[PDB]
């Protein structure tokens, strides 16, 4: 039974029922009465790292396989940033479609940032 | 589950007689 | 007309030989792929499978010749194995002409309209088309086969397929050997090719990679069948126009015999050029 | 009688070409599950839209597998759901079952971004042309083609279009990209590669 | 336990009459009789023995998902990216549709001349009256969209696999579900019910396989491999529930063993993805389909 649970500006999240390293991770957010946006993905060894433009040079990624963990180091952030925060897992291992969905089955409940 | 793994097992063992494969 | 003839034992045998040896595996190899391609619905299939099974007949011959050679020019056998022979030899060629032709018309066809002419290239016309084509086989073998004075002699040794000088039916049909067999074929090759380039240079989305490895594909395809029929044809017609005596025969024997050696790595060529460099043979070979 | 029949319907089959239709609400794909037929040079285009479905694609979108190629509409004077458009692309590009299907790309409503322009993506500052209309215009484009070149070389290939709401000429496209789609398959099929 | 031992099985039969690839088939009560689906918008029902043509039915829409043979034989269905279900009489006329779903129909199987059961993409499945052809009833636990169902041998329950990593049980006459279980890690694609209808077994993306019983309320047995890294589209038992069967998108299918849980065959004659896969009623021969466009029968 898969389960994402996540924390916290640096956000961490929990991951259980799973093996960690063989998926591509990713960060969706969701702002206040708009739909969910994706933020920022990272390979399954941690090599390819991408952004969206908005926030590209002040948020770090990276993935922690022997603690399984995935963060977020966040600094000089804006008020534009305050929103609902998802960790996000797209399902096929050993390779990314439904995840900034209405409705997916592979993410945590998430975490309020508010600035 | 040791009661489901022998019924099963039973089964199997049961009608192995008249499985062409 | 005493003819020196040490041509053939110095250097025919071992061209025979190599021959031999290296091409009958290679056209069972691309007989073997032909045929893998007919089980799709791909046409070039048949057409292979002709090329190959021609010269798998071209090669059938070649001990008859090899020993006919090793025992001083000397044929021990009945007058039937010689008109075979001799036909299978000389006029076998233009089987596996004709049927380059073929694939060069259907790849021209394929490549350069891709949305047209799906009836032409279809297998029942690809077996009429092969149909046809070995009826000219069957046409010349009887017409060469009605001429059973085709074996002669000198020095209590006979000579098959052979005349010193040329005799009159041999310069008739040496005209027009020529032109069908040689200058036709030709055209279409240069003129197929030349629009299959012209296509695969204005494609868009092919990569800069590919589109000189297809260049130099062609480039070598269209050279070698220039470079191997080419001196046989010209030496065959300087015969038919200029020999009338001894002297200019003994004169030309080596050269004449030594580019109609030539004619004989067609069947070495062909699978190379025409399964092998196929990328889906490639792995599996 | 069934063999004949089939094989009348087999001749039919390969006679005509699919297609898959795929864009956002704002990107006017309807006037570029629905079914939609036309012809060019005689030849017979069927185009396909599936909007009966749930906003979950990652299953029935196999169905697709073999489609000639794919219609990709961009609405491209939206600056806001811009990445929104470039992630879907990225995804559609590198999906396993649609790595060799060649996808032609449509980058509608031109006047309206002219416009705009006339009047998010921080690289747009140090970009220079390969006038201000004509650079947005090439940035987006190569937006799209840095991921469609990032990966996939030999086996598909992105062809780009920009559109109007005006243009007549987007089924004459269709038919020169699928010719040349066909032109690499019967290239790699007769032994030239 | 005395292991199975190698399996050795080779195809004899190939039928070869669909222009498209085959994406669902379905064997008859007769155990001779079969029906296929393939995405070229073509019904045909073949013959196994012979390899002849009984019928062949054009569809409406071409993309069809699935397939279904009555078991009084007169009947059958199909279903896919329309959300409807076409019925079609063997006195061939279309009898009639059912069209009450939202996403496309993913399985169907019926339960009666009467009765049918449809599960859709929408999350959801539901029980037909064919003669008044209307929804009786509607089940709406699973979250994700339904990829299988099962009918138990006594045709009073079954089970479903969904796109949430989670399978469910039904009471047809109650509505109400049963019970849940949660083994997996990603989609579900196949599931089976064992022939004592006690139990029931499931293929997913994770690249593995599990066995889950009733009673115990637990996964018994994982079927999977260190080099196995695809997967697996479809599952089926044998007479005995002794072989476990299933295909893969690696070309090929494994003939595992329930028990031990060590694959002991293959069946490697398909140049592309193993779609369909199912076993005679009489147990003599296994029929595959796959996207090269061709249906095998091995024995
Ligand atoms: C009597 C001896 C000395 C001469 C032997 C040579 C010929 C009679 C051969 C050589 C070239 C051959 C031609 C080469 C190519 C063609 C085209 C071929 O048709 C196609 O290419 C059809 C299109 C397709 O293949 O899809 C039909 C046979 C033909 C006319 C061949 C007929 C027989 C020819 C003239």
């Amino acid at each position: 039974q898969v389960q994402l649970q996540e924390s916290g500006l640096r956000l961490s999240c929990a991951a259980s029922g799973f093996t960690f390293s063989n998926y591509k991770m990713n960060w969706v957010r969701q702002a206040p009465g708009k739909g969910l946006e994706w933020v920022s993905d990272i390979s399954q060894s941690g090599a390819s790292i991408s952004y969206t433009g908005s926030v590209k040079g002040r948020f770090t990624i990276s993935r922690d396989n022997a603690k399984n963990t995935l963060y977020l180091q966040m600094n000089s952030l804006k008020p534009e940033d305050t929103a609902v925060y998802y960790c996000a897992r797209c399902p096929a291992p050993f390779t990314c479609f439904d995840v900034t969905s209405t409705t997916y089955a592979y993410r945590g409940q998430g975490t309020q940032v508010t600035v | 589950v040791s009661k489901a793994a022998a019924d099963l097992m039973a089964y199997c063992e049961a009608h192995a007689k008249e499985d062409p494969l | 007309c005493t003819i020196d003839h040490t041509i053939h034992q110095t250097l025919a045998p071992v061209v025979y030989v190599t021959v031999l040896v290296v091409g009958f595996p290679a056209n069972c190899l691309s007989l073997y792929f032909g045929y893998l391609q007919i089980k799709a619905r791909n046409e070039l299939g048949v057409y292979l499978c002709n090329l190959t099974v021609a010269d798998l007949f071209y090669i059938c011959s070649l001990p008859f010749w090899l020993q006919y050679v090793l025992q001083h020019d000397n044929w021990s056998h009945g007058d039937l194995s010689c008109q075979v022979c001799g036909i299978l030899l000389y006029e076998n060629i233009y089987i596996s002409v004709g049927f380059l032709c073929c694939i060069s018309v259907d790849r021209y066809l394929a490549v350069a309209h891709p949305f047209r002419f799906h009836q032409f290239r279809t297998l029942k016309a690809a077996v009429g088309v092969s149909v046809v084509i070995w009826a000219k086989e069957l046409l010349t073998s009887i017409y060469f086969l009605m001429h059973e004075e085709v074996i002669e002699d000198e020095n209590q040794h006979r000579v098959c397929f052979e005349h010193y000088p040329i005799q009159a039916w041999q310069r008739a049909i040496n005209y027009y050997r020529f032109l069908v067999g040689f200058l036709f074929p030709i055209c279409l090759l240069l003129a197929s090719y030349q629009g299959i380039l012209r296509a695969v240079r204005r494609s868009h989305g092919t990569q800069k990679s590919r589109k000189d490895q297809i260049q130099r594909l062609v480039l070598s395809t269209v050279v070698i069948f220039l470079a191997c029929f080419l001196p046989y044809h010209v030496l065959l017609l300087v015969r038919s126009v200029w020999e009338a005596s001894c002297d200019f025969a003994k004169g030309v024997f080596n050269a004449y015999h030594f580019s109609l050696l030539l004619t004989s790595f067609n069947c070495v060529a062909d699978p190379v050029l025409y399964c092998f460099v196929s990328e889906t043979t490639h792995r599996d070979l | 009688g069934i063999e004949k029949q089939l094989q009348k319907d087999k001749q039919v089959y390969r006679a005509t070409h699919r297609l898959l239709l795929l864009g956002a609400d704002n990107s006017g794909k309807s006037t570029i599950i629905f079914e939609t037929k036309f012809q060019v040079d005689k030849v017979n285009f069927h185009m396909f839209d599936v909007g009966g479905q749930r906003d979950e694609r990652r299953k029935w979108i196999q169905c697709f597998n073999d489609v000639t190629a794919i219609i990709f509409v961009v609405d491209s004077s939206d600056y806001n759901r811009l990445q929104e458009a470039l992630n879907d692309f990225k995804s559609i590009w590198n999906n396993r079952w649609l790595r060799t299907i060649s996808v032609i790309l449509f980058l509608n409503k031109q006047d309206l971004l002219a416009e705009k322009v006339l009047a998010y993506f921080p690289e747009f500052a140090r970009y220079t042309t390969p006038p201000r209309v004509t650079r947005a215009k090439y940035f987006i484009r190569d937006e799209f083609l840095r991921i469609s070149t990032a990966s996939g070389d030999g086996r598909h290939y992105c062809y780009p279009h920009f559109t109007c709401a005006v243009d007549t000429e987007n089924a004459r496209r269709i038919f020169n990209d699928c010719k040349d789609i066909i032109l690499q398959m019967n290239l790699r099929e007769y032994n030239l590669v | 336990i005395d292991p199975v031992g190698r399996i050795q099985m080779r195809t004899r039969r190939t039928l070869r009459g669909h222009l498209a690839k085959i994406y669902a088939m379905h064997w008859g009560t007769d155990s001779r009789l079969l029906v296929s689906a393939s995405q070229d918008g073509k019904l045909i029902i073949w013959d196994s023995y012979t390899t002849n043509k009984v019928h062949a039915i054009p569809l409406r829409s071409s993309w069809v998902m699935t397939c279904a043979y009555a078991p009084s034989g007169n009947y059958v269905a199909c279903g896919g990216l329309d959300n409807i279900c076409s019925i079609y009489n063997l006195k061939v006329r279309v009898s009639r549709e059912l069209a009450g779903h939202t996403g496309y129909l993913s399985c169907c199987r019926f339960l009666d001349d009467n009765q049918i059961v449809t599960s859709s993409g929408d999350t959801t499945c539901a029980l037909w009256d064919i003669e008044t052809g209307q929804q009786t009833t509607t089940f709406t636990g699973h979250t994700g969209d339904v990829m299988s169902l099962s009918l138990a041998p006594d045709t009073r329950l079954f089970v479903s696999g969904a796109c949430d990593a989670s399978a469910k049980l039904w009471d047809v006459r109650e509505g109400m579900c049963r019970q849940t279980f949660t083994g997996h890690e990603s989609d579900i694609n196949a599931i089976c019910f064992f022939p004592n209808g006690n139990a029931f077994a499931t293929g997913s993306d994770d690249a593995t396989c599990r066995l889950f019983d009733l009673r115990a309320d637990q996964e018994l047995m994982t079927y999977s491999h260190d080099n196995i890294i695809c997967g697996i589209t479809s599952v089926s038992f044998s007479k005995s529930g002794r072989l476990l069967l299933a295909g893969y998108d690696d070309f090929n299918c494994n003939v595992w063993d329930a028990l031990k849980a060590d694959r002991a065959g293959v069946l490697a004659g398909h140049d592309n993805r193993v779609s369909c896969l199912g076993v005679t009623d009489d147990g003599m021969a296994v029929a595959t389909g796959s996207w090269d466009s061709f249906l095998k029968i091995w024995n």
